[PDB]
């Protein structure tokens, strides 16, 4: 979900600005984030319209 | 007008897209500052050893 | 009101972003650098 | 090979205990060299971490 992903990505940033992680965790967290960012943007531009009558 | 009706009901795709882009700029910039701090800390401890 | 540190930086950011806006400035490039991600950092 | 925390924590002891001057200049070399080897492993971890970042973002 876009809003869940946006909110979840928001928490990735917050930890990185607390500055308490080990290197491996930071890099692991970073790859969690940027990967989640592309997936979110692609899904936004991929959907299309649906309509039905009666 | 009927066009305005669709404007008050629907979201704004371009604004969300500007939202996901901006949060990525913050995420990318955060790592640059995070690495530089750790790199300089190691650099000084290495200088002391020399 | 008593500001917490986080709220203070929030209101300060909103102030400048809302008053000065976008301006044209001139100066000399100093202390250039370009980390891995590709962003440019430098001092005027 | 070690975590970055071990790298700097260990190097902290060597400089701190070596800087004290509590040994002859010719005896501490059993450790002063040990400082260099710790530095190499620490740097190796850090530099490759920077490359690991660029591959993730350099995909476009």
């Amino acid at each position: 979900s876009f809003e869940k992903a946006l909110s979840e990505l928001e928490q990735i940033v917050t930890r990185l600005e607390s500055g308490d992680l080990p290197l491996e965790e930071a890099l692991n967290e970073f790859e969690r984030g940027v990967q989640l960012a592309r997936q979110g943007q692609a899904k936004l531009q991929q959907a299309e319209q649906r309509v039905q009558i009666l | 007008t009927p066009s305005a009706a669709a404007e008050v009901v629907s979201r704004n795709q371009q604004e969300l897209l500007r939202q996901v882009q901006s949060t990525r700029q913050r995420l990318e910039m955060a790592m640059d500052y995070y690495l530089a701090n750790r790199t300089r800390r190691f650099t000084q401890i290495h200088h002391r050893l020399q | 009101a008593i500001f917490t540190v986080s709220r203070l930086n929030q209101t300060v950011r909103l102030l400048l972003e809302h008053e000065m806006g976008q301006v044209w400035i001139s100066g000399e490039i100093s202390n250039f650098t370009q980390p891995a991600s590709g962003h440019w950092y430098f001092t005027l």
